[PDB]
């Protein structure tokens, strides 16, 4: 229940701990403070991604692109209950430049767009 | 069926990562840590992580090498407000010392005497101090060692050197993973990890051949090297038992001291009270005979069967790596070793010769030099080997021997027997996966 | 063997110069460009 004490679940029973991971996120002056000033830009990096995906105001979100399956040939409950979130972040690790630059071109340029349109009339 | 990208935030997922660690201690002036560091947590966290099989790589480790450099920063830092001794380069004219001795190689004690400047521009003193022969070089005339190679500077006789143990901490967004698993050879996976949040204590004990004041194995004799197959390698053994040391300095040396200029002050040997006598550090027989015996068994086991082994002296090199060095009391002491390594195996004390210098270069630097202030007073210090560094002989292909000698000279060897179980990782909470939704 | 420059631009001196030793000097002898040196030879 504490911090990492998920990384021997399963990805859908580690879901459960998501909030407890986010509170942990956050000459020899200058090496302390480089590492500081650098985390904090981490942490504000991966802030902005969910700010462009809508997806900043919650640990958990859903989006509109779809899977596309052949990424990878396995069953929900072959992932979400008998795999661990270490072991699937290898399984995808030569797909995740592709879907994060489908999350911020293909979803949210058409939702600004469909947002606007209906505030305009 | 219908699967969507969906995004988490806060996954436990973490990467191979090296930072600067934040140096802690649980600790008047001591060269160590204590002036560049901040207290400890009083009562570290420990978290199992349980069907973890993560890798662990020591030879790799980030750590040894930022050891290493906030060491010899903190011990530069030391020296900055302390004596420069540059004016006593001098012709320096000495004799052999005589009196109720039982001495040493001839000539290791020197009284020597010399031409000194004052608190006044105007004038000049005339003085007179013992030096031991391994810090003067003869031109009779003779120079101090160094005196043509180097600045020398007096370490400031307030400050101690005995050992603080220094922790480090991670910064946010990063994690300390330590390896649990006994018997660890220092590669591969480990079948027990835990996360900290800062390292146990380690104190920067400087010592050579040996390994002293460290932490023992759990059960048995470890041995690891970076390629057990490869003389070339300095191999580590880690033992399972202790084994101390007794040293001692019994001729009871006092000290005097003379001011140099508006700012400074020298401090020298004086007369030596009674009998001079060898210094010299005890080995138990008994507990080393066991010792050796544990160790070959495992060497044992990598170099194959029915294998004759051998222990020798360093064929070579400079003093620092064929003896074995100490810091007690702040004096410098250089042991011959020999004898401890005097056996050959097939199926109540040593005492050893101790040498002090004055003149030491703890780093290897080129272009530095210290000088010690000498101690008043009968010294003795007791303290205990934790593990051994040898190295091989062999690769030799023509014989059913093999022989070991001492290794040592790198002080990042030394270190690597507190570090090897630590790794430090990097958090990343972001990830995505299948799972079927809709939204609006 | 000189076809020379600007008369007396290169020049020809000596002095005591210290030495490792506290205790000790040492006579050298070097070349200087005028431009180095000013008379006060
Ligand atoms: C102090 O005494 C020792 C012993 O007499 C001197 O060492 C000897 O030096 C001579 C002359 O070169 C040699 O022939 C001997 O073999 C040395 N004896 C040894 C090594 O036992 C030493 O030189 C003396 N020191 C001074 C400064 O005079
Ligand atoms: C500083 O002085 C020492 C002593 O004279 C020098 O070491 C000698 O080097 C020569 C080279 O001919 C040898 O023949 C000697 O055996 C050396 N003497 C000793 C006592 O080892 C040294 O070279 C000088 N400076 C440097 C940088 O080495
Ligand atoms: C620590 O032990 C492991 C085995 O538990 C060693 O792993 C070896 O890796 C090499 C890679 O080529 C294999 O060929 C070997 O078969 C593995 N083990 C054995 C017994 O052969 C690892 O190298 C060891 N680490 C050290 C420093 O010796
Ligand atoms: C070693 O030398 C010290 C002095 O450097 C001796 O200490 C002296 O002990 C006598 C005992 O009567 C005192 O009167 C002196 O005042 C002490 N001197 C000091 C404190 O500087 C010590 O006893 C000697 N050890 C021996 C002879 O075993
Ligand atoms: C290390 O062992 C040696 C040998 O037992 C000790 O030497 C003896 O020391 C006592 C005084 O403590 C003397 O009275 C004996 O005469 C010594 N025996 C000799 C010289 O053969 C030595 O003291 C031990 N060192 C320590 C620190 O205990
Ligand atoms: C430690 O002492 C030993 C002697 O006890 C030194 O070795 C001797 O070296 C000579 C010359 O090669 C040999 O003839 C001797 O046989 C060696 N030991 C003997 C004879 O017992 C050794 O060099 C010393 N170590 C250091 C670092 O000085
Ligand atoms: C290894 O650790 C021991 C125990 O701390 C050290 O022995 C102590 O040394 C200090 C400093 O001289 C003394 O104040 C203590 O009283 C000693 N403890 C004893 C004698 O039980 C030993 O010096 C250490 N070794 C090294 C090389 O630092
Ligand atoms: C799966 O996605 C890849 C791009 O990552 C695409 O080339 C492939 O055609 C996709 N399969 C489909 C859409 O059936
Ligand atoms: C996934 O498992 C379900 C039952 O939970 C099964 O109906 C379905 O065919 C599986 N999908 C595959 C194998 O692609
Ligand atoms: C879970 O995955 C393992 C391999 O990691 C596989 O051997 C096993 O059959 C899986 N269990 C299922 C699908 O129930
Ligand atoms: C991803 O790339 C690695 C090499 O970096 C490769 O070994 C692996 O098979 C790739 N995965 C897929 C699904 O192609
Ligand atoms: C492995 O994960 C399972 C998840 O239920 C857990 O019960 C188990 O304790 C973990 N490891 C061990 C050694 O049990
Ligand atoms: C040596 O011992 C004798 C006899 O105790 C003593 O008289 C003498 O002072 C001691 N040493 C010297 C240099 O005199
Ligand atoms: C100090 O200088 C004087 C005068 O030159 C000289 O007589 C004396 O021997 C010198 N002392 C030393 C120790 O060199
Ligand atoms: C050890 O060195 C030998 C030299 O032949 C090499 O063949 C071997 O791969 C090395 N072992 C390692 C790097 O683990
Ligand atoms: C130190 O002396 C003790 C007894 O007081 C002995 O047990 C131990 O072996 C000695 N340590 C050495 C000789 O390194
Ligand atoms: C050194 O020699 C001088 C000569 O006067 C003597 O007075 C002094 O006691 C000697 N020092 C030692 C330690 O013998
Ligand atoms: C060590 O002790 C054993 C008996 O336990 C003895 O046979 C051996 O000779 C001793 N030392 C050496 C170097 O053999
Ligand atoms: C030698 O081989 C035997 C088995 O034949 C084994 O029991 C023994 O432990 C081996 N000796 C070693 C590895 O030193
Ligand atoms: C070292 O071993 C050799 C060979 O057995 C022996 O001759 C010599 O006396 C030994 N040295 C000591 C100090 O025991
Ligand atoms: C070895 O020396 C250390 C010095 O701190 C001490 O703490 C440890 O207990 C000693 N081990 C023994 C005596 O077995
Ligand atoms: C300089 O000139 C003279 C003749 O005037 C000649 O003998 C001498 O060798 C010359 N020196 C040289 C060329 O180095
Ligand atoms: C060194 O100084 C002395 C002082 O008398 C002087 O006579 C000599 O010429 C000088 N040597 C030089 C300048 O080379």
């Amino acid at each position: 229940l504490g911090f990492l004490g998920a990384a021997g679940s399963t990805m859908g029973a580690a879901s459960m701990t998501l909030t407890v991971q986010a509170r942990n996120l956050l000459h020899w002056g200058i090496k302390q403070l480089q590492a500081r000033v650098l985390a904090v830009e981490h942490y504000l990096r991966d802030q902005q991604l969910l700010g462009i995906w809508g997806c900043s105001g919650k640990l958990i979100c859903c989006t509109n692109v779809p899977w596309n399956s052949s990424w990878s040939n396995r069953n929900l409950s072959e992932i979400w209950d008998n795999m661990t979130w270490l072991q699937w972040d290898k399984e995808i690790s030569n797909y995740t430049q592709i879907i994060y630059g489908l999350l911020e071109e293909s979803q949210n340029q058409q939702e600004k767009n469909e947002q606007d349109l209906l505030a305009l009339d | 069926e219908n699967l969507w990208v969906t995004v988490y935030y806060g996954v436990p997922v973490w990467k191979d990562a090296e930072t600067t660690l934040f140096c802690a201690s649980d600790a008047k002036h001591n060269v160590w840590a204590t002036h560049a560091c901040v207290p400890t947590d009083p009562n570290p966290q420990e978290i199992h992580l349980e069907n973890v099989t993560e890798e662990f790589n020591m030879w790799k480790n980030n750590m040894v090498e930022q050891m290493h450099e906030d060491i010899i920063s903190l011990w530069d830092q030391s020296l900055k407000p302390c004596v420069k001794l540059t004016p006593l380069c001098v012709t320096l004219q000495c004799t052999n010392v005589t009196n109720n001795i039982t001495d040493d190689m001839r000539g290791e004690l020197k009284n020597c005497s010399f031409n000194m400047t004052t608190e006044l521009r105007d004038k000049k003193q005339k003085v007179y101090s013992l030096f031991y022969r391994l810090d003067v070089v003869q031109i009779k005339e003779y120079r101090l060692i160094n005196c043509n190679t180097s600045a020398i500077t007096q370490a400031c006789p307030k400050v101690s050197f005995e050992p603080i143990p220094i922790h480090y901490c991670a910064p946010a967004g990063f994690a300390i993973l330590k390896c649990k698993d006994k018997k660890f050879n220092g590669t591969g996976p480990c079948p027990s990890v835990s996360t900290v949040q800062c390292t146990h204590g380690i104190k920067p004990v400087v010592s050579t051949q040996l390994l002293l004041n460290g932490s023992l194995a759990e059960e048995e004799v470890i041995i690891r090297s970076e390629n057990i197959t490869n003389n070339a390698k300095n191999i580590l053994v880690q033992l399972n038992t202790p084994v101390q040391i007794n040293c001692t300095r019994p001729n009871n040396n006092t000290v005097k001291s003379i001011r140099i200029g508006p700012g400074q002050a020298f401090y020298y040997t004086g007369d030596i009270i009674g009998d001079i006598r060898q210094a010299h550090c005890n080995v138990s027989k008994a507990t080393w005979n066991e010792t050796l015996g544990k160790v070959v068994k495992q060497l044992r086991k990598h170099f194959g069967n029915n294998t004759i082994i051998r222990f020798a002296q360093s064929s070579g090199g400079d003093l620092e790596v064929t003896t074995h060095s100490f810091n007690c009391g702040g004096e410098f002491f250089y042991c011959n070793t020999s004898g401890l390594f005097n056996s050959t195996w097939i199926s109540d004390s040593i005492t050893l010769p101790c040498r002090i210098k004055q003149i030491i270069n703890m780093w290897q630097r080129i272009g530095q030099a210290m000088y010690a202030p000498p101690i008043q007073g009968v010294i003795r210090c007791v303290s205990n080997i934790t593990g051994l560094i040898l190295t091989r002989d062999g690769g030799s292909t023509n014989s059913t021997t093999e022989t070991f000698r001492p290794g040592g000279g790198d002080m990042r060897d030394n270190w690597r027997s507190e570090l090897y179980k630590y790794k430090v990782v990097k958090i990343e909470p972001l990830g995505v996966a299948p799972t079927r939704c809709k939204r609006r």
